[PDB]
């Protein structure tokens, strides 16, 4: 199309270039495979190629030909899977992977703010990992976790109800090293009203209550 | 005694229990307006073309990979069915490039002749016409990937029957590129017949190249050597 | 509107306008034009032998 | 029975509890709050028992599917055949301000887990995937645990509660696509095909996961169906209009003080909904402009309406916006609702996949002809034609995201056009 | 050699005229005096085309992309 | 009846744990079917 973050394809740079997979990464592929029917074995692409993604932060196109090796399944399938879902990147990110939900009450939300204070506070344009490495900024669509205040994402980790300045804590946080907390703060933990703690305050009722008169 | 009387337009015929809808309106002379459908290749939703109003049902169903239960009567003509191929049509010709007087197809390609013969006028929607890169293939196909409808029609034959299985799908939304990811040369026995598949100009000749023009030509009757199949 | 003899026009900085696309060829009343075609080195299409009979033709 | 009355709402007698994240989560926390109880029993009294305890609950299916899961679940009761069952629960939660899925999986996974047994059983399924957005990678990671801690407990797996029948689960993430939620391309997701709808004529019921007859259901339809086998029925039915029975979960999101999650009776006062569970509409009831009912794909409700509205699939039909997922964004009157609709679509033409070409194309068009109307550049006749765009998208495709996508416009267009040509006509203006 | 269109003696090259039913052919054949050859009419034939076939379990057809 | 957030062990999780859960699953389960072949092809 004509608006388009990026293209896809592979021009060049990446034939041969080295993918292994880890012994102990071998046995987890197995595990893996062990949970479809068997006869089709085709269905452990997607996994297996998310578990190459986990290994190596992104995956060249040696791997996605040779998990396409192991599964035995043609190539182009495996490409295929590559481009059409959003988790794989084909082209390589920083050790950490930004993403801010720009789509609905998160924008309802003012999570604009936290877009605009996150490139100042790096100092760099979306889209654009940084200078030197570790962080990149793409803003995602709806990831789920909505009453929660706007909500960015680290590496498998959800910030929650975040606020500009709790935004520069965290990137700085991550410039130490320091991971931070993963649950929502300002009050709020874990999905709640914030005043009144409402609805179901008393004891969760015990087994019982099951008569059924059977 | 296995066999099922479906109306058309009132008109009772006897088809076969589990024919498609597109066959059953063959039966009688109707030839519903098509792409992805192929007699030689297996069925799929992506034309959309094909639709067709069934009185007493609400929505439209898809003649391609519809089965015919009995009593199903398949109004062809109904409004809400014009409707919807005047539709469809108008979605396809959204994205298209204007190769008409350049494309190798212009005296045959389907989107001319259904076009005319189905759909409707006039188009609308100004800005808006995505551009695709077009990507060499072989020295036999001459490809230019900006016209293609991403009809499935290639991927299924070279699946199914050329049997080399490189041809595929990328993207999502208005971005789908149909064709091999890697820039990788396709070239088999028989893959030269997918210029004959692809309904629009989006694949074509490289030899045959610019020459002719289909309205010019005079058909004629033969038979092959080089190969003992006759 | 006057109709004099069949001049054939380029863009500025002259492409031969003509694309080869057939039709002048197509809708002429007197059959009477001629079109050959063979993509030449730039990859572009353009005619080889394009020709018209002025006796035949009916302007 | 229940009259008129609807949104009082009485607690013990819910159903999720540690919702917000209490107590103890374990099978011994769970079990301790009445999970896994007595349930051997249930499983050893039949299939047509839990069916026909299901159909009495008439509880309805959820991811504003809106179909009774009574029937959905009786297909499967067909003679078996030399192929396996499957259950599939769905765990992908797509559309923004939702959350519905999240939560329960996080801090209730073993009633989860003990629905998905209670299903398989039901219809004679052999194994249950739960497909979840990979985006949960922590998520479903806890729902690792758990089942882990069903295996070891000998809980499920071979013999599960020590009955006479073996049902194993297995877990799938997700590759990060909205329509992956989607009833049928989930199938060929887990398949490992790029995920793409299936043309309906052949069910997944019929033909399901690698070919084999299956079903697909929402992670609260499986959660919560055990329960209602254990509540004896009718009881479950106590709750809302003889229509639409029961509770559901309400997630409430946009501008109000306080968005959180609650649980409540299927038929409920939206404008109580607001006022007594989740804060207020912020800057007071007379400053909202509109409210989404449900999922991002359900159409406007202007505030006349929302205000005498209640909260029922029937009732919001009526409403002519049918429910959602029934977690419900509120609008501030200062906001520009063409941009946030807008930018809904753009959420559309961003997820959606390539068959079928009335999607693909239009969709391109409404993203372009929304966002000409946020700059305003565009003229007044052309609204009609976003309409006939949005009509002819409508009822012509494989998946209901299509039709997901005409609807928003369409209520933008019918409510709020007045709205519009303000807006048009300033740009006529300040342009000109 | 002035120009090279084709050329010929053959003032019934151009001619095609459509009938009905072979019956037909062969009458004006015989009627109109020059003799003649049939081909014979064929048809496509009849199928027999599931989309569930498409993702059965044991069969070895399945669509790989669809 | 303390109020206290109790999921914070989730908290533990490096970017293994999930697959290696499914390791830690293996066994414990039924042989699932072979169908009719190895592959469709
Ligand atoms: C566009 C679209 C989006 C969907 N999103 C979800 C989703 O977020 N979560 C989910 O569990 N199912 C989702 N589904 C599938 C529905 O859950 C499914 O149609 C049905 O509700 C499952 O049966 P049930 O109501 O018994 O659970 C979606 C379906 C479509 C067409
Ligand atoms: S593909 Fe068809 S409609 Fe498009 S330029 Fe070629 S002849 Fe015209
Ligand atoms: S290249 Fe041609 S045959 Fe292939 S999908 Fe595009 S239009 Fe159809
Ligand atoms: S072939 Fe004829 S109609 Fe076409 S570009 Fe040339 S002069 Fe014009
Ligand atoms: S409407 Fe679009 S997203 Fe849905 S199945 Fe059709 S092509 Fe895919
Ligand atoms: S033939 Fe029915 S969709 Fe193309
Ligand atoms: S709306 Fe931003 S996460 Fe759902």
């Amino acid at each position: 199309g004509g608006a388009l973050f990026v293209h896809r394809d592979t021009p060049k740079n990446n034939p041969e270039t080295p993918f292994d997979f880890t012994p102990e990464n071998y046995k987890r592929i197995e595990a893996i495979v062990k949970n479809y029917p068997e006869g089709h074995k085709a269905a452990a692409v997607l996994p297996v190629l998310d578990l190459a993604q986990r290994q190596n932060g992104w995956l060249p196109i040696s791997a996605m030909n040779k998990v396409a090796e192991i599964l035995q399944v043609p190539p182009m399938r495996v490409y295929e899977v590559a481009t059409f879902y959003t988790m794989y990147n084909r082209k390589p990110v920083g050790k950490y992977h930004i993403q801010v939900c720009t789509t609905t009450p998160c924008m309802l939300r003012n999570s604009d703010s936290i877009l605009e204070a996150i490139q100042k506070k790096l100092g760099i344009k979306v889209g654009e990992t940084t200078p030197d490495k570790l962080f990149t900024l793409i803003e995602v669509e709806c990831l789920g976790a909505c009453v929660n205040a706007p909500m960015v994402q680290i590496n498998d980790n959800y910030y929650e109800d975040l606020t500009p300045k709790d935004i520069e804590e965290i990137i700085d946080e991550l410039k130490a090293g320091k991971i931070p907390k993963p649950g929502p703060r300002s009050g709020r933990f874990s999905c709640e009203p914030a005043g009144g703690l409402t609805s179901l305050t008393e004891p969760p009722k015990g087994p019982g209550f099951g008569v059924q008169a059977g | 005694s296995n066999l099922i009387e479906v109306f058309v337009d009132g008109q009772s015929v006897m088809v076969e229990p589990g024919t498609t809808v597109l066959q059953a309106c063959e039966k009688v002379g109707m030839q519903i307006p098509r792409f992805c459908y192929h007699e030689r290749l297996s069925v799929a939703g992506n034309c959309r073309m094909c639709l067709v109003e069934i009185e007493k049902a609400p929505k439209v169903v898809a003649a391609c990979a519809m089965p015919v239960m009995k009593g199903w009567n398949i109004l062809t003509n109904s409004e809400k069915t014009k409707k919807a191929r005047e539709g469809v049509m108008e979605f396809l010709l959204a994205n298209h490039p204007l190769d008409c007087p350049i494309c190798d197809q212009g005296g045959e390609c389907d989107l001319q002749d259904q076009s005319m013969m189905f759909g409707s006028d006039r188009s609308r929607f100004l800005e808006g016409k995505r551009a695709v890169e077009d990507k060499n293939i072989g020295p036999l196909v001459k490809t230019i990937m900006t016209r293609c409808i991403q009809c499935t029609r290639c991927i299924r034959f070279a699946s199914e029957i050329a049997g080399v299985d490189d041809l595929g799908t990328t993207g999502r939304g208005n971005d789908m590129q149909v064709g091999t990811y890697i820039e990788k040369m396709f070239m088999s026995e028989l893959s030269g017949n997918i210029i004959d598949i692809c309904p629009v100009g989006a694949l074509t000749s490289k030899p045959y190249a610019f020459t002719a023009r289909p309205w010019e030509t005079r058909k004629t009757e033969s038979i092959d050597v080089m190969d003992a199949v006759g | 509107r006057f109709r004099g003899e069949h001049a054939l026009r380029r863009y500025p900085s002259g492409e031969e306008r003509c694309i080869a696309c057939k039709l002048c060829e197509a809708v002429c009343p007197a059959q009477a034009i001629t079109i050959e075609a063979e993509p030449r080195a730039d990859g572009s299409r353009r005619t080889t032998r394009y020709d018209i009979d002025m006796t035949k033709c009916i302007y | 029975p229940k009259k008129t009355s609807f949104g009082s709402l009485k607690d013990e007698d819910r159903i999720f509890t540690n919702l917000y994240g209490r107590h103890d989560w374990r099978l011994k926390g769970a079990q301790s709050r009445g999970d896994w109880y007595k349930t051997k029993e249930i499983l050893l009294k039949g299939p047509d028992w839990i069916l026909g305890e299901v159909k009495t609950s008439g509880l309805r299916g959820r991811g504003g599917a809106g179909f009774p899961t009574g029937l959905k679940w009786s297909f499967m009761n067909k003679p078996s055949d030399g192929r396996p069952k499957y259950l599939v629960v769905n765990a992908d939660e797509g559309e923004p301000g939702t959350c519905k899925d999240r939560e329960i999986i996080r801090h209730d996974p073993h009633k989860l887990v003990e629905g998905c047994l209670v299903g398989g059983r039901a219809m004679g399924a052999r194994a249950a995937y739960i497909y979840i957005r990979g985006e949960f990678y922590n998520e479903a990671s806890n729902l690792q645990v758990a089942i882990r801690e069903a295996y070891e407990a000998g809980l499920i797996g071979k013999n599960a509660c020590g009955s006479g029948y073996d049902f194993d689960v297995f877990v799938v993430r997700g590759a990060g696509a909205y329509i992956c939620g989607e009833e049928t391309a989930l199938i060929e997701s887990i398949e490992g095909k790029q995920g793409k709808p299936r043309l309906k004529p052949p069910f997944p019921a019929d033909v399901g996961v690698f070919g084999c007859p299956t079903t697909v259901a929402n992670v609260e339809t499986v959660a919560v169906s055990p329960t209602i086998c254990r509540r004896g029925g009718a009881w479950f039915a106590s709750f809302g209009r003889e229509r639409n029975s029961g509770t559901k979960l309400f997630n409430i999101s946009g501008h109000v003080n306080n968005p959180c999650t609650v649980e409540e009776e299927m038929s409920v006062p939206l404008k109580e909904l607001i006022e007594k569970h989740a804060g207020g509409v912020t800057g007071g009831w007379d400053n909202l402009l509109a409210v989404i009912p449900g999922g991002s794909s359900t159409p406007l409700i202007p505030k006349s309406v929302c205000e005498t509205v209640l909260m029922d699939f029937d009732a919001l039909i009526q409403a002519q916006t049918g429910l959602g997922t029934a977690a419900v964004i509120v609008m501030d009157r200062s906001t520009d609702i063409v941009k946030a609709i807008a930018r809904l679509i753009e959420f559309y033409k961003h997820e959606s996949c390539g068959q079928c070409t009335p999607c693909r194309e239009g969709v391109d068009w409404m993203n372009k002809v929304m966002a000409r109307f946020v700059r305003g550049d565009a003229r007044p006749a052309e609204i009609d034609s976003l309409w006939e765009i949005s009509k002819q998208i409508e009822g012509h495709t494989i998946c209901a995201l299509g039709d997901g996508a005409a609807w928003p416009v369409q209520g933008l267009i019918r409510h709020f056009r007045p709205e519009l040509e303000e807006r048009m006509q300033r740009f006529a203006q300040q342009h000109q | 050699p002035l120009m090279g269109w084709a050329s010929t003696a053959d003032p019934l090259s151009n001619l095609v005229l459509t009938f009905s039913t072979k019956e037909d052919a062969i009458a004006f054949a015989e009627k109109n005096g020059w003799s003649y050859d049939v081909e014979e009419r064929k048809v496509p034939k009849p199928k027999s085309k599931s989309y569930g076939a498409n993702f059965s379990w044991n069969k070895r057809t399945r669509v790989s992309t669809k | 009846d303390n109020t206290t957030y109790k999921n914070l062990q989730h908290h533990d999780y490096s970017t293994y744990t999930f697959l290696d859960l499914n390791l830690d699953l293996s066994k414990f389960r039924m042989p699932q079917p072979s169908s009719g072949r190895e592959s469709p092809r």
